[PDB]
């Protein structure tokens, strides 16, 4: 009874069902990107580039493209370099 | 949040503005009002108007006003 | 042989030559659907020619679903008048068919079990997968989808004389596997 | 090829605080790193279904030569290593189902189909059709059926694709029915869900491949089978 | 288990459900037992330093009672390079527990050991 | 049994807890997949090992912060091989009368206790240790200690080794 | 600053238009009028949810559809809504739905 | 550690490196050096 | 049936803006005044640039301008469509048939094109 055929895993057709419902991340127009990436900053000073991803839900390229504008990195030898939110 | 945030779409809309050509300095209300920043906390105008408009290198402090600094810039 | 290949989809894709504006069309088209989370083109239908057409922003445009060159063409200057008559420079530049499907039965059983071993080279018959045997041929660059009930479908031709050359060159081959 | 530092022994091996500091430094390539884990993947398959150590290796070499010529770079490394898995048990004559495959990969069926294809295209090789006697050893044993059931499903399945009695249909569901004729047909009865499991096969299909082959009942089966259950009240369904 | 941990770890930071029969590697049971069986090294072959060498031994078939003797063998602690009376000598606690005769010739004297009858 | 529950956190909570286990007669499978009975002569002419499958009853449950419990239990999980020592209580020969062992071309007299290995018939040496959790003191001549009482302290069930103060 | 779909529509309309009798009158502010229109819709939607708990069905045939930020606006043509306890039929209706 | 130098790497990246090729020289003429790491031959054997 | 729901809707609505009313300063008074309104008013071509070849190649553009016909307004759970047909399963809405207003839970529909 174990390892029994099976053309796909539930907890992989779960995953697929899951990344088809919720779809890819939109592009969203730049001056609302800029408002809500804004409005992070507020909250910290600081900001890493994978969670901020997630608060402005938009695709990485996109973000960084319109982040590298406005924002700058800054090298922390602590852990790693983070974006900047701050445009100076 | 607050606090922290409104004064960057203040610099991004002086930048755009100065590349439309408008040299002429814009006063803090006048800024707040096209950038939909008319609800900007009282505590938040005086820190902008002592330390975000001044410290940044990109500020000219003119007759009272603040315009844009080209001058330092290469064109 | 007797039997000439019908026609079941054809995909053409024009170039408009001007950069549109996804979220205008949608609200102002009559059959537009535009969903940038599933999809990044704009999705129109035109009943008449009954075909389906997909817009990008770039303002290259991919049709599909035409039963014939004609309708294809027809059915493509209708959507870029459309995108037109919304106030964009819609053009009809390097109009193409990029694809024609093609349907037809041979009228007898085909044992794909024999035809793989004699063409294994081009057969590819693989029961769990599909149950339809697919035979890609050489000389035309047409892939074929053999079935046991003897239904045959053509793909990847550009133009119509490959469907009908594609065609030629299997029905003798089938004949020899006649069930 | 090269040495690994071994473990420190006196105080001159340990650094000024506690860690040792001569440590070991990961120098393998990465391609090398990559076959290295594909081959450590392929054999965590092949021990879950107890593939014999000649079809791993069957499979290392297939994956050598896909991972070499580099058609199927974009696709992930397990499910080329799973389709290769696949393909070798079908070169050395003992074919797993892609279900059978699936079930002991992280790889969906689809993926393991697809990169199969590539494979053999990528390689300019084939495997010979799969025939429903390739699977009649597997099945009726992990069902625990006789070796006389096991015979007679072999020929039904056997005789009914020689009849065409079941034209189109997946080999994998022609032995499954056959099976199910077979076992209910002895005193060893398997219901549709337990052949189901084993096979693979959804019990709607068996009953249909069944249905298709039922007519034709006492034909199929073999001349010396001793019918526990008469081959007239064989279920009819 | 710690495999186990570890494949699971991955799929559940993803997101995504594991599943539990892909997590086991059964070879680390089944190899694991057969290689510390198959070569007498006795541990990890990764960590054979400290592996103790001789536990497992092909059995003797020259004769029935050299079968059994090897059936009933004991290893003293002592390592046979190292020489030592006390360990090699006929103690007197292996009265009626280990054979009092039978001990092999040369560097093992008294260090391999045979069970008594009962 | 003694092995700790694993967690999982990383949101949902999964739990995998292994209940029971299981032993099978010692088996081989064909290339094709077949099972079956795996008789010692057969592994010591084909070159086998003399193994039982191993299976383990495991409970998986998942906590999602939602206030919902989902449990399963995935019986008999297939874990491993455990060789087999010859005409012990899980051996094939175990039970069989000496004209059953003659019909398997097996030797009655043959006493087991002996593995095969890779067809290699192995035997384990009893290996002679120092009892543990007792105290032995001991006077060393040349060591710069008089007298010296040791105790070499393992857990019950000989859990992580021992330990030596 | 809301979902905003019951605004137009017949219940939504009397609100809206009571608002601007007030606003002319100068008792109420053009700020709190929208406030009160925001309230509203969190109410209506909540209200719809919990207290509604009937099955209807509806057959017709479609004429026009559209889609843009999770808005349909299909346009059907002879729909035929039917319902266990009535049956009503239309010449034509538009669907807008939202998500 | 040539490539270091070449690339300018950090002093102590360097010097890890000096360590490294200190030791593999070492035990390439005496593997028994006291109260220093064995070199293993990949399979816990050390290297003669 | 239906009144009886938009009297409980009144209920929340004036509920739901009583702390707004106090947030803004505004006396209470505004509130009952509002309400009394609200219920009075409800009760060979070689070179293709040229497109102009074809003409009347669509229908009227009134049918949304216009939206004096009924108008349905609800929510969507799913919407699937199979080459001719369009499938609705439309959530609890509003419905605005021939003035008299509908209410509902789980819509299903079905529409050809």
């Amino acid at each position: 009874t174990n390892y029994k055929p099976v053309a796909n895993h539930q907890y992989n057709i779960e995953y697929e069902r899951k990344k088809k419902e919720d779809g890819k991340r939109a592009r969203a127009d730049k001056q609302h990107v800029l408002d809500m990436l804004f409005s992070a900053f507020e909250k910290h000073q600081y900001y890493n580039l994978k969670d901020l991803v997630d608060i402005t839900k938009q695709p990485v390229v996109y973000l960084k493209e319109i982040l590298k504008e406005i924002g700058v990195q800054n090298v922390k030898g602590i852990h790693k370099n983070t974006w900047e939110l701050k445009p100076e | 949040g607050y606090k922290f945030g409104v004064l960057a779409k203040i610099v991004n809309y002086m930048k755009t503005r100065h590349q439309r050509g408008d040299t002429h300095p814009l006063t803090l209300d006048e800024i707040l009002d096209e950038t939909q920043h008319l609800d900007i906390g009282l505590k938040q105008k005086q820190w902008l108007m002592t330390e975000a408009l001044v410290n940044n290198p990109k500020i000219e402090v003119i007759d009272g006003k603040y315009a844009f600094k080209p001058k330092y810039n290469v064109r | 042989s007797g039997i000439v290949p019908q026609l079941q989809n054809i995909v053409s894709t024009v170039n408009l030559g001007c950069k549109l504006d996804l979220k205008t069309i949608a609200l102002r088209a009559r059959n537009a659907e535009y969903n940038p989370k599933r999809f990044a083109a704009v999705i129109m239908r035109i009943r008449e020619p009954r075909t389906t057409a997909l817009i990008f922003s770039s303002g290259k445009m991919v049709c599909t679903g035409a039963k014939s060159e004609e309708q294809s063409r027809l059915a493509a200057r209708k959507y870029a008048r459309v995108v037109q008559k919304l106030g964009f420079p819609a053009k009809f530049l390097d109009f193409k068919i990029q694809n024609m499907v093609g349907s037809c039965d041979v009228k007898f059983p085909i044992r794909l079990e024999g035809l793989v071993l004699t063409h294994q080279q081009f057969s590819s018959y693989e029961p769990e997968l599909f149950p339809g045997l697919i035979y890609r041929m050489i000389k035309p660059r047409i892939v074929l989808l053999i079935f046991v009930s003897g239904k045959v479908v053509l793909t990847g031709a550009k133009v119509r004389a490959e469907i009908y050359e594609a065609f030629e060159n299997i029905y003798p081959i089938l004949k020899g596997f006649r069930k | 090829l090269s040495t690994m530092i071994g473990k420190g022994t006196g105080a001159a091996s340990f650094d000024e605080f506690g860690n040792s500091k001569y440590q070991n430094r990961r120098t393998m390539s990465s391609s090398d790193r990559a076959m290295m884990n594909a081959f450590k993947e392929i054999t965590t398959m092949a021990d879950r279904i107890n593939l014999p150590r000649n079809i791993v290796d069957r499979t290392n070499n297939l994956f050598k030569q896909v991972y070499e010529q580099k058609s199927l770079k974009g696709r992930a490394n397990d499910a080329i290593a799973s389709a290769c898995l696949y393909i070798a048990c079908r070169q050395e004559g003992v074919p797993r189902t892609f279900k059978e495959i699936c079930a002991v990969s992280r790889i969906s069926k689809k993926e393991i189909g697809r990169c199969f294809k590539l494979i053999l295209k990528a390689l300019e090789t084939s495997v010979d059709l799969i025939t429903t006697g390739d699977f009649m050893s597997r099945f009726c044993s992990n069902l625990c059926l006789p070796k006389q059931v096991q015979m007679a499903a072999t020929h039904i399945a056997r005789k009914a694709v020689e009849l065409d009695l079941v034209p189109g249909r997946s080999p994998i569901s022609v032995a499954a029915a056959a099976i199910y004729m077979a076992s209910q047909a002895s005193a060893e009865k398997r219901t549709q869900k337990e052949i189901g499991d084993i096979a693979g096969v959804a019990d709607v299909t068996i009953r249909q491949s069944y249905r298709l082959i039922y007519p034709r009942a006492p034909d199929l089966f073999p001349t010396d089978f001793k019918f526990d259950t008469p081959v007239d009240k064989l279920p009819q369904l | 288990l710690k495999e186990v941990r570890i494949y699971a770890q991955k799929f559940i930071d993803r997101g995504k459900d594991f599943n539990l029969e892909l997590a086991i590697k059964t070879r680390i049971i089944s190899d694991g037992l057969k290689y510390s069986l198959a070569t007498g090294n006795w541990g990890d072959q990764k960590k054979a330093h400290q592996a103790r060498a001789g536990v497992s031994q092909v059995l003797n078939r020259l004769t029935f009672a050299s079968t059994l003797s090897h059936l009933r063998r004991l290893n003293s602690p002592i390592g046979r390079d190292g020489k030592l009376a006390k360990p090699r000598q006929l103690h007197n606690t292996l009265w009626g527990m280990v054979c009092p005769a039978e001990t092999p010739e040369g560097h093992a004297v008294g260090l391999v050991k045979n069970l008594a009858l009962m | 049994e003694d092995a700790p529950p694993i967690d999982l956190q990383a949101p949902p909570r999964y739990l995998l807890k292994f209940e029971q286990i299981y032993l099978s007669k010692p088996t081989h499978w064909e290339r094709d997949g077949a099972p079956s009975p795996m008789m010692p002569n057969e592994a010591r002419l084909r070159n086998l090992t003399y193994s039982a499958p191993l299976y383990v009853d495991i409970t998986k449950t998942v906590i999602k912060e939602g206030e919902e419990q989902l449990q399963t239990q995935h019986q008999k999980t297939f874990i491993g091989k455990i060789p087999i020592m010859l005409r012990s209580t899980y051996c094939l020969l175990n039970g069989l009368t000496d004209r059953d062992l003659c019909e398997l071309n097996e030797c009655p007299l043959d006493p087991g206790g002996y593995f095969i290995i890779n067809g290699s018939e192995k035997v384990l040496i009893a290996q002679e240790k120092m009892a543990t959790n007792t105290v032995y003191v001991f006077a060393k001549k040349d060591s710069k200690y008089a007298y010296t009482g040791e105790c070499r302290s393992c857990l019950e069930n000989s859990s992580r080794p021992t330990s030596t103060i | 600053m809301a979902y905003q779909l019951y605004r137009n529509t017949t219940l939504g309309n009397s609100l809206q238009e009571s608002l601007d009798e007030l606003i002319q009158s100068q008792q109420i502010t053009p700020q709190l009028a929208l406030q009160v229109l925001l309230q509203f819709d969190k109410a209506i939607n909540a209200a719809l949810a919990q207290r509604v708990r009937n099955r209807v069905n509806f057959r017709g045939s479609l004429n026009t559809y559209r889609f843009c930020d999770n808005v349909w606006t299909f346009v059907l043509n002879d729909v035929e809504f039917r319902e266990v306890t009535e049956l009503i039929k239309v010449d034509k209706v538009k669907i807008v739905a939202c998500d | 550690l040539r490539r270091n130098e070449q690339n300018g790497a950090a002093a102590h990246v360097i010097a890890e490196d000096v360590k490294l090729l200190q030791f593999h020289v070492a035990t390439m003429v005496d593997n028994e050096l006291p109260g220093l790491p064995r070199a293993m031959q990949k399979s816990g054997r050390p290297l003669k | 049936t239906v009144p009886k729901l938009y009297r409980s809707v009144i209920e929340d609505v004036i509920n739901d803006v009583r702390d707004i009313f106090l947030d803004d300063g505004v006396d209470e008074q505004v509130l009952m005044e509002l309400k009394t309104l609200w219920e009075n008013k409800l009760m060979g071509q070689v070179e293709e640039e040229p497109l102009n070849s074809e003409d009347d190649v669509s229908d009227e553009e009134g049918q949304e301008l216009f939206d004096t016909e009924n108008v349905v307004v609800c929510q969507y759970d799913k919407i699937h469509r199979s080459k001719n047909k369009w499938k609705f399963h439309l959530k609890d809405g509003i419905m605005n048939l021939n003035g008299r207003d509908y209410i509902f839970s789980k819509a299903i529909g079905d529409a050809e094109w």
